């Protein structure tokens, strides 16, 4: 029959060892601001959107200054396509600059 | 965080 609901939450782990950030259900706009403590003026205050729903995490870059993605299996942060949602797997990383503000996706309970 | 984004 019908599959029903799926749970599962997410946390961001900064590559530089800063504190982890748990994500709320639904959409969270990320970028320069107090949530992640990013202050570099090259990151927009409305840089990307993250969405947690149904046990999945997706990201959408929303600024001309891009976001980057590194699959857990690979070794280079590469640009994400502008303005498109992309699912992120636990263990993957994304970043707000090519070489700074890099976060690994961890799986946690909802 | 009041300053405009650098492009
Ligand atoms: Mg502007």
């Amino acid at each position: 029959g019908p599959l029903g609901s799926m749970s599962g939450g997410f946390e961001l782990q900064p590559r530089d060892g800063g504190p982890r950030v748990a994500l709320a259900p639904g959409e969270t706009v990320i970028g320069r601001g107090p949530l992640l403590g990013i202050t570099d003026k090259r990151v927009s205050r409305r840089h990307a959107i993250l969405e947690v729903a149904g046990g999945q995490l997706r990201i959408k870059p929303i600024h001309t200054n891009p976001c980057f993605y590194q699959s857990s299996e690979k070794s280079q942060l590469l640009p994400l396509k502008p303005n498109l949602w992309c699912y992120l797997n636990p263990g993957d990383s994304f970043s707000m600059l090519v070489d700074k503000y890099i976060f690994r996706i961890l799986s946690i309970p909802s | 965080y009041d300053e405009s984004t650098d492009e």
